[PDB]
RNA sequence: AGUAAA
């Protein structure tokens, strides 16, 4: 039992602080016209405070393959981790387990904050909108809840009848859409809870699910090969196109914000780039996932950076154009990688795992021999 | 919501630098760029750099390269713009400006690959022998453009699609012996960055492509794939050598395609770091990381390091050719370099954003070099920070002036050459003797037996003669004329001789001595050259007098009299550009023509057909009031034409243009407002200046020195100035006359503090250090200044532990900066000594700002100490925390000799928070501070802040601003936030905020009658204004903020100011950007508004723009409410003729006059400082 | 001295008429919202809210004396309805726990108050 | 006070 009354000793703990290097980049960024007047930065332990957020080395996002262990965030109950969201100021991170509890932890050292009982059945939906006023999220009996900042559930209704696997808002606060396993995605009004549009053609169930950033456009995944992929218009309720991407089952798409990219993952042991503005082929395959692609997550700074989780436990990173994986962990995890979450500045990446744990990763300090257990 | 930008000051700091042959090629000219800014300097033989061209575009200048075409009489520049722009200029003779030869867009979306934010400068490289020009574009497209219609129609290379997959471009290099252009390519084609050089150790290439223009295939030859990580740029080593030399961060690398590569270590940090094989360089221990580098020989190189030293560098060759070893000559330290070129051998010119851009000139020493100053180019740097303060000294003369006597001083430069610039608008004369002399409206000085003797004033009936020795006293002794009014006095016969003019006949005197007298249809005016002096009658007669060996002695000139001459004026050219000394009449006719005569003879040599009109370029064959044509610069050498017609003052450059006279004039752009007596008074030498002063309602001091940038300085101080003249005496040395609106002569000299010959008067104070926020402490009128300095780092915090670095004598130490806080007295510009906190060891300074918190011991509240925030800055696994230190200004008793010591420093508060402290500000006399993600309000006891609210704030606030208990926060990349605070129930709270994000550099405010804006700058250089507008649907609630104005300023700006209008409760938001430039936002009406927009529609759409660039592209936001005017647009309608301007209000449905009155009151509101 | 040559104290402003008669505000849907981070109602002081209970602006008693731990922290439920102080006074802090049961406090920076 | 010490 934890009440925060027995007495515990003072302990200095682990931080990975962004201040120093958002203060280093305000510094630079008076006399510095670009990255091309930044002056290098030595691969030497002493260059410590010359480090920069990756808001500084546009032209170099290879900075952001976090693959430095920092921390490993535990419940006392041993959980699996189903979704891990950072609050939108990047304050604390908020992690959802199958337990249907909310565990809050603090965004500087990553020690425990609070827990909630949020949900009866295993949430698996988790997401700010985008005026960060309101978190939704859904469980696995297919109830929607509105939260606020202070984690207080003001609004709850039962969405669809069957387990809820993502949602995601619009462009505005005014409508979202969730995906379910009865087969279909439904429109949604956020003030009045109301169902506006049921959109069904998928035929299985429905495991992934995108609006896009600008056009209204909402794109969803499925487990069935005859309709992987969907493309549909949220006004109308009718499907835009189908795209075959893969034969297996898609875990993930992910619209970048640019408006132009389309990010999938599929139990295919694959991840796939598609642009929206031409659907008749692929713009990328990214190969190196030994089991299935079960998670991926964009950088919130360089737009052709992001991160990928796999079924075994490894968690690679990718660029646009490049061909191989930029960096990697095998073994990150142990077990399934089911949430990515970047840290808004994108300096910390959290993963959850169906292993009852959730990991912070940061870039690699300068000077450093990368011999621990998760490079070498 | 509605506004006008406005520039002040042009920006200052220089990008690019080349040598070519801008004019003809028979001599080659320094050009150089800055953002929007093209300069061309001539060399005079002391050394001194002579302008002698200057273009603005609507654009910046991103890369800038020269090429010699086929038949061509000069060079042409190729200048590269915003994402994709290539765009080909060339001097136009003729004209006096630019002409585009091509322009060429790549900017299709497909290009972008599905970017849609670039990251990549478009970079124009040159072919050595001039067969084709390349630029890389979006950093994969390799954009050909083949030389001989001197253009072959271009193709566009993807770098992707080539041989090898070129990705992630360094640099790139034309090579030096080749049939065909062959291009070296450094590229990183699996990148890695230095905080993991363990698994991805040196992935660096070069491959070199020969481009067949005729067949466009380009086969890689030479490649090379395993180039050290950290590889930085390349340089073409000449013909002889032939090769290319590759900059990396730690080493030096040669390489050539029939010999293997060569490297050496610069230093130990290239142990683990990279596999290549390099020897140990010895005797030096340096980085290149951004670094300049050019060739003084075919084996010599220059470096330019960062730090600012300079390295001769031998590539060491045996007789094969082929280099076999370096050899590094630590020669002299100057200033941080962006640029660097070779002038005409033995001389070398370092560009600088960060500093004064410099001329260097090399002599080999009795193999090695050594380097000496010649010149400097005035550079207000980056302005980090900016302070309004009061001016030490004003005359007592001025102390009741209703507008306030205001001075800028920025934070510039950094490092070494961090300073201190002092900035007036105007010039503020000394007045140290007032005479009230009423009546005598005209006025002179002549030079007596260079002293002046004499002051000759002239009233409606009698002439007043005062004798200028030890002490002015009044002449009444014989001489001069006193029985009426004179019409002009002067020296000849190199100033041995006085002349002076009445209305009856023209006398000469030696002194106090009348010589002779020749009587003289009245007389109105007259022009007097060595020997030559010509008068004008009422009716337009014209006779000569000529002094002939002394006697005054009359010729008269055979002139015409088809049209009556209306005014006219004496030139005698001595810097002969004028040719076919010499003397020159130039004549204007009541016909509106305008005629030149060389004055022995009285034969026609020039002609102009429609002069008062005010043509942009006077070629060979209403109501002008007066011409001046004088000769400025060094050794006189640049001849101006000042022209006053109808209210409207026009300034011509003269230039050569091939028996009639070989000149042309160019129309020169201003903003002087002309809204018998002459109004026009050159001088020779008012405080080491020579240039010519305009009276009227305006008056302006028109400054051209040996730099030979013209300068136009106003003085509106004391209101207009009826006349003005030189005055050299004992009490006055080298100072100046001038009558004002109230009949009171004022002895005046120019302050000795400012430098004149800058675009502002200004002072540099150099500090040696980086200056990172100022602040002028209203109490004691002192400022403090917040500085740092760079020492070498030996221990690394843990979490405290600290590390001490244990290296070898090859290892270079991080830098760390040390910060403290000064004190600057405007008495003397100097720092008061024992005045000076400073801050711990990783202690770095986040903000400084003067606030005004409430005290009882004030006749009001407020109190205004010196606030300065601070964060322990000790690496990414410490947690970061700072302290709030709040400071007063004493008045001590001063230490004996020492009269700067009596403002000593007295801290009050200084305590750590329990956070980093990274924004503060005051509100209603409460402290406002940023710690962490949270927003406190503090209040000052005796000694101790006490807490009175907080609330919770985004990831990292950098910025806060108040007014009236309203607080704006920025956040590094979240935009803005509104705060409120109410006292009664200590409430802080949110109003509103901008739900998208940005990256927000400063904000300030926008103030109108009763409208408030939120002025926001940004990180891809726009402006713009939001509004809290709760009745808006848009805003759903008033919880969003909506932008009401966009502008995009092609430059960061970082620091604000506010001054009220000189309109009843507008503000003028004023700004200083990072390229040294100031700018304006004056709140306009919205018919206003509507009228200049239709203007500035039919200026974009109507006129031929430098480089084919589009003003209107230029200035939309990076969805855009563009409620902003441009006014360096607007200005093109003052440069344009009268019938041009006729033409286009008629175009647009409306009346010159209207748009001159809506344009000259902009100007006039805004004459501060 | 900006407020010496530029003052606004004669200014009245609109974002100033639009705040004290909280001008373009509405209801607030799912009535247990937190209202944290937002003013206090004016009208409801003086002489009446009119909403009531779905203000978005603070109703606020005056019973509490000892400031709220959980609105320090930024997660507090209870809104307008705690009957706790959310004023940021560290005199009303509450008691340090630890230090009124086991002897001395862990924390050296502790906020509670060690009486 | 709802986990302040997980
Ligand atoms: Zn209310
Ligand atoms: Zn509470
Ligand atoms: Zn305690």
């Amino acid at each position: 039992t934890f009440d925060g009354k027995r007495m515990r000793k003072a302990v200095n703990r682990k931080t990975i602080d962004y201040n120093p290097s958002v203060i280093k980049y305000l510094e630079n960024r008076i006399w510095q016209r670009d990255q091309r007047d930044m002056r290098a930065i030595q691969p030497d332990a002493g260059y410590y405070n010359d480090l920069v957020p990756p808001i500084g080395m546009l032209n170099n996002p290879m900075n952001a393959v976090t693959t430095k262990f920092v921390r490993t965030s535990t419940n006392k109950v041993k959980c699996p981790v189903f979704v891990v969201r950072w609050t939108p100021e990047g304050r604390r991170l908020v992690t959802g387990a199958s337990s249907g509890e909310f565990t809050l932890w603090n965004g500087l050292t990553f020690n425990f904050e609070t827990i909630l009982q949020a949900h009866d059945s295993p949430v698996r939906a988790m997401t700010w909108s985008h005026n960060d006023m309101w978190m939704l999220t859904a469980d696995h009996g297919g109830y929607v809840k509105y939260w606020q900042s202070n984690m207080n559930n003001v609004k709850m209704f039962q969405a669809h009848k069957e387990a809820i696997r993502e949602a995601s808002f619009s462009p505005t606060d005014n409508k979202f859409a969730t995906c379910s396993d009865d087969g279909t995605v439904r429109i949604w009004d956020f003030l009045r809870c109301h169902e506006e549009r049921i959109l069904r053609g998928h035929g299985a169930d429905v495991k992934c699910v995108d609006w896009h950033p600008t056009k209204g456009l909402v794109v969803s995944g499925s487990k069935d090969s005859q309709q992987p992929i969907k493309f549909w218009d949220p006004k109308t309720g009718q499907s835009l196109a189908t795209l075959h991407a893969h034969k297996n089952t898609v875990m993930e798409v992910k619209l970048n914000l640019n408006g132009n990219w389309l990010l999938t993952a599929s139990r295919d042991h694959l991840c796939k780039l598609f642009d929206i503005r031409n659907l008749k082929e692929e713009l990328q395959v990214f190969r190196g996932h030994k089991k299935e692609a079960t998670a991926v997550a964009w950088h919130p700074v360089h737009e052709g950076l992001f991160a990928s989780g796999g079924s075994d436990g490894s968690l690679l990173f990718w660029h646009v154009g490049v061909e191989k994986e930029v960096g990697g962990m095998e073994m990150a995890h142990e077990g399934m990688i089911w949430s990515l979450a970047w840290h808004p500045l994108g300096h910390i990446l959290c993963s959850g795992s169906n292993d009852h744990t959730s990991k912070f990763w940061t870039r690699n300090r300068p000077g450093d021999k990368m011999r621990d257990r998760y490079n070498l | 919501m509605y506004a006008v930008y406005k520039q002040a000051h042009p920006p200052t700091g220089l990008e690019f630098s080349m040598y070519c042959n801008f004019f003809n090629n028979s001599e080659r000219n320094l050009v150089v760029a800055g953002t929007s800014q093209l300069y061309v300097y001539r060399l005079n033989r002391r050394e001194k750099l002579e302008l002698a061209a200057s273009f603005s575009f609507f654009g910046n200048v991103m890369s800038m390269a020269s090429v010699q075409l086929a038949g061509a009489k000069r060079d042409a520049l190729l200048l590269s713009f915003k994402d994709a722009k290539l765009s080909v200029v060339e001097y136009d003779p003729g004209t006096h400006d630019l002409k585009t030869l091509s322009l060429h867009y790549f900017e299709e979306p497909e290009l972008r690959d599905g970017f849609v934010q670039n990251v990549h400068t478009p970079r124009v490289r040159v072919d050595p022998d001039g067969r084709c020009a390349a630029m890389l574009v979006y950093g994969t497209r390799l954009v050909v453009l083949p030389f001989r219609s001197s253009f072959l129609p271009s193709y566009i290379i993807d770098v992707r699609a080539l041989d090898e997959k070129l990705l992630n471009i360094i640099d790139l290099q034309f090579l030096h012996g080749y049939y065909e252009p062959t291009l070296l390519i450094l590229f990183e084609p699996n990148q890695t960055w230095p905080g993991r050089v363990a698994v991805r150790q040196d992935t660096c290439s070069i491959v070199a492509i020969s481009l067949n223009i005729t067949q466009k295939v380009h086969p890689v030859i030479w490649s090379l794939t395993s180039l050290p990580f950290d590889c930085t740029q390349a340089l073409a080593v000449p013909k002889p050598i032939g090769g290319v030399v590759v900059f990396a961060v730690n080493s030096l690398l040669y390489l050539n395609q029939s010999v293997p590569p060569y490297g050496v270590a610069l230093n130990s940090l290239t142990t683990g770091t990279t596999a290549f094989p390099l020897r140990t360089q010895e005797g030096v221990r340096i980085t290149l990381d951004c670094a300049q580098a050019t060739f003084i020989s075919y084996d010599k190189m220059v470096i330019s390091l960062k730090g600012g030293e300079i390295y001769v560098l031998t590539l060491i060759t045996d007789g094969m050719r082929s280099v076999r070893a370096f050899h590094f000559d630590k020669a002299a330290a100057s200033v941080l370099t962006t640029s660097m070129v070779t002038m005409e051998p033995g001389y070398l010119f370092l560009g600088s954003r960060l500093g004064n851009s410099l001329l260097l000139k090399y002599t080999e020493k009795l193999a090695t070099y050594s380097f000496e100053v010649c010149d400097s180019i005035l550079n207000i740097g980056p302005c980090a920070n900016a302070a309004v303060g009061e001016p030490a000294f004003l005359s007592e003369e001025f102390q009741n002036s209703p507008e306030p006597d205001l001075e800028i001083v920025v934070c510039s430069g950094h490092g070494k050459n961090g300073a201190l610039s002092v900035l007036q608008k105007s010039i503020r004369p000394q007045v140290v003797t007032t005479f009230e002399l009423p009546g005598c409206y005209d006025m002179w000085t002549v030079i007596a037996p260079r002293r002046h003797g004499f002051l000759i004033l002239s009233r409606e009936d009698s002439t007043m003669i005062l004798q200028t020795g030890q002490e002015i006293m009044e002449l009444d002794t014989s001489g001069f004329a006193t029985q009426g009014p004179t019409v002009f006095a002067g020296n000849i016969g190199d100033n041995r001789y006085i002349v002076q003019v009445s209305p009856l006949g023209i006398r000469l005197l030696e002194g106090v001595n009348q010589l002779h007298f020749i009587p003289v249809a009245p007389i109105v005016q007259c022009a007097v050259a060595d020997p030559y002096v010509v008068i004008m009658s009422a009716e337009g007669h014209v006779t000569m007098f000529l002094l002939k060996s002394h006697r005054l002695a009359l010729h008269k000139p055979p002139l015409h009299h088809q049209s009556k001459v209306i005014t006219l004026c004496l030139y005698r050219d001595l810097s002969g550009m004028f040719t076919t000394p010499t003397h020159w009449c130039l004549l204007v006719r009541e016909n509106g023509t305008m005629e030149i005569y060389q004055l022995p003879d009285w034969r026609l040599v020039f002609l102009v057909k429609n002069f008062p009109v005010g043509q942009r370029v006077l070629v060979d064959s209403p109501l002008v009031k007066e011409v001046l044509l004088v000769a400025l610069g060094s050794r006189q050498s640049r001849p101006y034409l000042l022209v006053h017609v109808d209210q409207e003052l026009l300034i011509y450059e003269a230039f050569p243009h091939d028996g009639n006279l070989k000149v042309r004039f160019k129309k020169v752009p201003h903003n002087i407002n002309f809204r018998r007596v002459a109004r026009f008074r050159y001088f020779e030498d008012i405080y080491g200046y020579s240039g010519v002063f305009i009276c009227g309602p305006s008056p302006h001091w028109l400054l051209v020195t040996g730099r030979g940038a013209l300068r136009l300085h106003p003085m509106a101080i004391d209101g207009p100035v009826d006349s003005f003249a030189p005055f050299h005496n004992v009490n006055c040395p080298r100072g100046f006359l001038y009558f004002n609106r109230q009949g009171e002569l004022r002895i005046s000299v120019l302050p000795a503090y400012l430098s004149y010959d800058a675009p502002w008067p200004v002072r540099k104070i150099p500090l040696r250090c980086t200056a990172h926020y100022v602040a002028y402490h209203v109490e004691s009128k002192v400022y403090a200044v917040a500085t740092s300095t760079n020492t070498p780092c030996a221990r690394i915090p843990r979490m405290k532990e600290f590390e001490t670095i244990e290296r070898d004598e090859r290892y270079i130490h991080p830098q760390q900066e040390a910060f403290s806080i000064q004190l600057i007295s405007p008495v003397s510009w100097e720092a008061i000594p024992n005045a000076r906190i400073e801050l711990q060891e990783w202690e770095h300074v986040t903000c400084m700002k003067t606030v005004s918190l409430r005290s009882e011991e004030t006749v009001s509240g407020l109190k205004g100490y010196v606030a300065a925030g601070t964060c322990l800055m000790q690496g990414e696994e410490v947690t970061c925390r700072g302290r709030i230190l709040i400071m007063d200004v004493i008045e001590v008793v001063p230490e004996p000799g020492q009269p700067l010591t009596k403002n000593k420093f007295k801290v009050l508060y200084e305590k750590e928070q329990k956070g980093p402290v990274t924004a503060l500000c005051h509100c209603n006399g409460h402290l406002v501070s940023a710690i962490g993600q949270k927003i406190f309000l503090w209040s000052l006891r005796a000694s101790e802040l006490t807490g009175m609210a907080f609330i919770d704030t985004q990831l990292y606030i950098h910025q806060m601003i108040s007014v009236k208990n309203f607080i704006l926060a920025a956040d590094v990349m979240k935009s803005i936030s509104l705060l409120r605070y109410q006292e009664e129930s200590k409430t802080l709270s949110l109003v509103s905020r901008d739900a998208k994000p940005l990256e927000v550099y400063s904000v300030d405010f926008m103030v109108d009658n009763a409208q408030l804006g939120f002025l926001v700058s940004d990180r891809d250089r726009n402006l713009m204004v939001y509004m809290y507008l709760p009745e808006a649907k848009e805003s759903f609630g008033g919880m969003r903020l909506l932008r009401r104005a966009d502008f995009h300023v092609g430059a960061h700006v970082n620091t604000f100011w506010r001054t009220p209008c000189r309109w009843e409760n507008k503000h003028i938001t004023w700004f200083a950007t990072l390229d040294g430039g100031i700018g304006l936002l004056l709140p306009m009406q919205e018919k206003t508004y509507r009228r200049l927009l239709m203007l500035q529609n039919a200026l974009t759409t109507m006129l031929p723009h430098h480089a084919g660039l589009n003003p209107r592209a230029f200035r939309m936001l990076h969805n855009a409410v563009r409620n902003v005017l441009d006014g360096e647009l607007l200005n093109r309608y003052l440069y344009l003729s009268t019938m041009e301007r006729s033409e286009l209000a008629k175009k647009i449905g409306t009346t010159p006059d209207i748009i001159l009155d809506d344009l000259l009151e902009t100007d006039r509101v805004t004459a501060h400082f | 001295m900006q407020e010496i040559i530029a003052s606004v104290d004669h200014i009245k402003f609109d974002l100033e008429i639009a705040v004290e008669q909280q001008l373009g505000a509405q209801p607030l849907p799912f009535p247990g919202m937190d209202k944290s981070g937002a003013a206090v109602c004016e009208f409801f002081l003086k002489a009446a809210c009119g909403k009531g209970g779905m203000c978005p602006f603070r109703h606020i008693s005056g019973e509490k004396t000892v400031v709220c731990k959980h609105w320090l922290r930024g997660l507090c439920k209870k809104g307008d309805q705690c009957e706790f102080l959310h004023e940021y006074d560290m005199t009303k802090m509450p008691e340090c726990y630890f230090y009124s049961k086991f002897g001395e406090c862990s924390n050296k920076e502790c906020p509670f108050l060690h009486i």
